[PDB]
């Protein structure tokens, strides 16, 4: 169950639950698995925050062992477009698509909790049928690598040779390691 | 009279009485005159109820106020000071009976039209049940009112010992095209006639055109402002052309097109 | 009699900008004393009065257009709070109460008080959603179109042994003056076609304020009616005027260009001692865009200038042979204090 | 759960869902496989704004792998139909049925993200039965299979026999290529 | 169901569902296995309470089989970043997971019940794949068994040596024995 | 007064008050409420001071009376918790030397009063001087 919290305003009191509440603050929740249906909520999200005040950040919490590619870029494309800065925190853990996401959050503005850890990984896709069609999916698939990996690359700062070779394979990357390579700018331990 | 002013006795807002002590005012305090005097009422409907049948609180600018009214409409005596109380000994406080004195109450009701559209729409149930199609018909918000019955008007908050006082009933219509045009340049003290006798003191003479009318009553239907929006679209398009008249001089006569009200065009000077 | 060119100018000396909207202003007010001075009537036609509406955001100089045109005239002047104002049966704040401050301008008299021009403030805030709401609006109803109303005989409390006297209401001005708050956004639906929250929706990221001002411009009874105003008010208020925000540009003006300027009263005062001021135009700039920055207004504009000159004001007196003062960037943002002349 | 918004109007404050809240800016959402039933969701959707106001643009999100062929026919025809032009955004993935429709919207107001993916293959169908009652399905994919190409050509101003060799197989175009191809006529790569 | 409850206010009476009552007087309940979602519902209850009162302390009550590590680790950090003191409380059960948060409470603010279980073991986890593939994911594991028993060892105060050969299988801690060994401060038998 | 200084005319127009009177008044000036080393002057600067007042009344009895400066910071301390001003430090001494002066004349050969600040507290009794 979702629980319901009380918002005291000049106007009067209202009713809404937890996480709309955040929503007023300009927090989004990304957690769980990454679908079309999840990822157009965001979207629409991120476009209601931006008409309100395109002035103030955004703050994302991503907390996900990843998902699908096309659902991710959805996100990824609009925080780009959107003219404020998108904050990404990570909270508990952040696979392919959850630290492709964290990373691509505006740059002195990305955080990570000091026990969360973080996990790159390249793209995992299968087809079955004639042989022609086999060489179409697999070419497609191959190309969404490279253009994941250049992206990862201009937003890490890391070489794009890097980039490659370390999701080549599954690479669990800590708090204190991730800074280092780049993922998140700094980690929040303590409050002030 | 306001009727939002009046409110149940023993409070801030305006007696029930003061009604009648401004009346002694126009006689000179002259009982008799006032006895025979008439009353107009206005915005009567504000103090119709709402939603209030329960009674959860007394509703002094509402509901209270059509109590107070019950008698005094059918004819009792009133208590007004003379002079305001001028002396506590022998104040003798004017007896004025109101059992003669007409009185006419007017007021623009607002939902009214759609509950006498509900009475007069037809058919007793849904489904093929029903013996009755239940046919209906747009109709005007003047053609509606006409059928209005008392029965409607408790229905808006109204107590049945109220209307019951009030035995004639008069309803009113919207206005046309032709109309609006009727009232711009008929009547004495016209919106028009106003215009140009501002224009005739200072040695300057102005015309209109049927066109321009036209294009007026459009545009006042067309904001949903009444006759009041007339005086808006009227003083905008002359504005620009009042604001230097007095400048220059050796003006004779002011024409004014169609086109100007549009706004693509500008009224037309004539020098003497 | 003044022509409305000459009220214009008259205005421009202690207001910049705000074109149109003193046109009206001027407009109204020469129409209004024409029908007031031709009490007699020679024609049969009988002139009806007039009102004037201002709609402009916060901070916009309403009141001082009200304050200058009727210092400008010899009629009593009153200002007022809509919000104040209570439906009777309420806690107490009555309508009435409006003509009774009128009243206290011109020591009580009648005559003098049915010239008067009287002017509201915030009319926004209240309209329909018993509480009041609504209710409050419609007593002013009998009052704009005229009507008598019972004042107290000296401006004390309603007492029952006294008697009321009588201001008839057919011959006051009234001008309404209110901001908006969210009006642009329904003007916007109505003329501009946007996809509002959208992908490829146009945004007010661009910060081009002055758009919001010209769109005020296009405001129609329609709009007024979906703010929830009654319309029997905006039928009463034939005249409707608009007035845009002030700008970075146009606040550096405010500071010098009128008659009563900021900068210029500071100048006056230390050249009364004998020591010359100037203003930097760096410095001017800065002042207007810290106000800016922080939303304080053009009210806030003298803090920030007294700030910098109150620790220099001080000291000034102590030493001599001081000829001129020089303001600079670093003075406003308090770095180094301002050089002298010796 | 669908986060709640408030609208502040004059009037007051009222609460409207995140999807609800975009509908009344004139804004639809394409999401998850295409049938029946989101399709009447979104044919109302149309038809409810061309009333409220002919003659503002209506824009139109697609994140979607493809769906029902049939389904898509009611949004075409819709679209083309009502006198507002409908613009069309692909977000994520837009597969032959997405791809249809987001190449069918208003010349000059198709757009398409930076790393948004498109796909466009032939009709697929199949039937068990008499070979008599066979012979009468396999005439109707390949009827459905040419009236689609000659859509999409006039859409996409494309030669009729360019587009069916093209739809004859699997065909992923990228953003860029999308616009070379004429499925969408920019990128709305930022805000400005 | 839930059952809804009244609070009675002076301007008047409200509405609330029975968890929904106690977040206002800075209760949050932890109840069944820990995933994302159930933990993100947690941490937001976490700072919307911060944010109302920054200085008073919140209770924490603690009763499930333990659950995912990573969905744990986001509400563990979320608890030492606020400056609130977090009271941890055990009804009835405490696994790993459930064990670890309840010894994160601040010092002198951890109870538990006289009829309490509570339960510490090693990290569970599995991998199929590649024998490269499988060494990379067993250091992730091997070392959030180190992280854990570290965290462990500093809130508990016993050696890490201690903490890893107690953790080493499952030690079943009743209330007095969970004293003795750290996990908590105090046993809450009566109202005083 | 740190809110304080950074106030603006629109602040009083936001609590009710017109704007033309506030517009009359274009300086504003700031104050804070006093300090403990502030209460201190204030206990026996002041010709009629508080401290003097009870010496008087100490003198005319017959028996001298001091303070001392570790009792009146206490004192001053007591003063800001209840933050009434200046007027609420006679009701601080009044509460601590009540018990004093009830018993005060009863007392004989007793020629100087000496109060600490633990007195003030209320854990301590004052010292009396006999001889
Ligand atoms: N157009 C203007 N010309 C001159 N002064 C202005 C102008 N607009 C605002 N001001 C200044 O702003 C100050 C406060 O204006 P204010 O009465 O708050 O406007 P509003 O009534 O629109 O809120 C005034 O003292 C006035 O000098």
């Amino acid at each position: 169950l979702v629980p319901m919290v009380i918002e005291q305003t000049s106007r009067g009191e209202r009713s809404f639950d937890i996480y709309s509440r955040l929503l007023k603050e300009r927090v989004i929740f990304l957690t769980g698995q990454v679908e079309d249906h999840m990822a157009n909520l965001i979207v629409a999200q991120m476009l209601f925050l931006e008409a309100e005040n395109p002035e103030k950040d955004i703050y994302l919490y991503i907390n996900s062992p990843g998902g699908v590619i096309t659902a991710g870029m959805s996100i990824y494309d609009t925080m780009q477009f959107i003219k404020p800065d998108v904050s990404t925190i990570c909270m508990g853990q952040a696979a392919s698509m959850g630290a492709f996401l964290l990373t691509a959050g505006a740059k002195g503005k990305r955080f990570c909790l000091p026990n969360s850890r973080v996990m790159i990984h390249q793209p995992l896709g299968g087809y079955q049928g004639q042989a022609t069609d086999i060489e179409i999916h697999a070419r497609e698939i191959l190309k969404v690598k490279g253009r994941m990996n250049e992206l990862m690359a201009l937003h890490t700062g890391q070489s794009l040779e890097q980039i490659e070779r370390d999701t080549e394979r599954d690479r669990f990357l800590s708090a204190p390691e991730a800074v280092e390579y780049g993922l998140v700018d700094s980690i929040l331990t303590h409050r002030n | 009279a306001d009727a939002t002013t009046l409110t149940e006795a023993g409070y801030v807002g305006e007696d029930v009485e003061n009604i009648i002590q401004k009346l002694l005012q126009k006689c000179d305090y002259d009982v008799q005159k006032a006895q025979r005097g008439i009353v107009y009422i206005d915005e009567i409907d504000k103090i119709s109820r709402k939603s209030d049948n329960p009674s959860i609180t007394r509703d002094v600018s509402g509901e209270g106020v059509q109590q107070a009214l019950l008698k005094l409409i059918e004819g009792t005596v009133a208590a007004v000071p003379p002079q305001g109380g001028r002396k506590h000994p022998q104040q003798e406080f004017l007896q004025v009976d109101t059992s003669k004195i007409l009185f006419i109450c007017g007021g623009a009701f607002a939902g009214l039209d759609k509950v006498i559209s509900h009475r007069v729409e037809t058919g007793s149930g849904i489904g093929f049940g029903a013996t009755v199609k239940a046919k209906s018909d747009k109709a005007s918000e003047g053609e509606l009112l006409a059928q209005v019955e008392p029965e409607d008007l408790i229905k808006f908050g109204l107590i049945p010992e109220f209307i019951g006082r009030l035995p004639v009933v008069a309803t009113l219509n919207e206005l046309s095209e032709e109309a609006l045009i009727q009232i711009l340049k008929e009547p004495k003290n016209a919106l028009t006639k106003q215009y140009q006798a501002l224009f005739n003191l200072e040695g300057v003479d102005l015309e209109f055109r049927d066109e321009a009318l036209d294009a007026i009553a459009k545009k006042a239907m067309a904001r949903k402002t009444g006759a009041r929006g007339l005086r808006s679209i009227v003083e905008a398009a002359l504005l620009d052309t009042m604001y230097d008249l007095p400048s220059m001089e050796d003006v004779e006569k002011v024409v004014i097109d169609e086109s100007v009200i549009d706004g693509q065009s500008e009224p037309l000077l004539i020098y003497g | 009699l003044p022509t409305p060119h000459e009220i214009r100018n008259h205005l421009d000396d202690y207001v910049i900008g705000q074109e149109q909207a003193k046109k009206v202003l001027a407009v109204a007010v020469y129409n209004h004393y024409k029908r007031l001075r031709n009490g007699d009537t020679s024609n049969g036609v009988e002139l009806g009065k007039s009102n004037i509406l201002l709609i402009g955001p916060t901070g916009s100089g309403k009141t001082l257009l009200a304050e200058t045109l009727a210092r400008l005239l010899d009629v009593p002047f009153t200002m007022a709070d809509a919000t104040t104002l209570t439906e009777a049966g309420y806690v107490g704040e009555d309508v009435e109460n409006i003509i009774q401050k009128l009243l206290q301008k011109c020591d009580y008299d009648v005559q003098k008080a049915q010239r008067g021009i009287v002017y509201i403030d915030e009319i926004d805030k209240i309209s329909r959603k018993d509480v009041s709401g609504e209710g409050v609006q419609q007593a002013l109803l009998k009052l704009i179109e005229g009507t008598v109303a019972a004042v107290p005989p000296q401006g004390g409390r309603k007492h029952p042994q006294q008697e009321f006297l009588q201001v008839d209401t057919s011959k006051i001005l009234f001008i309404c003056g209110g901001a908006f708050a969210g009006l642009d956004k329904v003007i916007s639906h109505r003329v501009e076609t946007g996809s509002g929250i959208g992908f490829g929706a146009t945004v007010k990221a661009k910060s081009d304020k002055a758009s919001e001002g010209e769109l005020l411009a296009q405001v129609e009874p329609e709009d007024l009616i979906k703010f929830g105003l009654i319309p029997e008010f905006i039928g009463r208020l034939p005249v409707v005027a608009t007035l845009n925000e002030l700008s970075e540009e146009a606040l550096i003006q405010i500071l010098k260009e009128p008659k009563n300027a900021l900068t210029k009263q500071y100048q006056a005062l230390f050249n009364l001692e004998g020591v010359d001021l100037e203003f930097r135009d760096e410095a001017l700039d800065a002042i207007a865009k810290k106000a800016m920055a922080r939303k304080t207004g053009a009210r806030g504009l003298r803090s920030i200038v007294e700030a910098a000159l109150l620790d220099t004001m001080y000291d000034l007196p102590s030493m001599e042979d001081v000829e001129k003062v020089v303001i600079d960037e670093s003075v406003i943002d308090g770095q180094s204090e301002p050089l002298l002349i010796y």
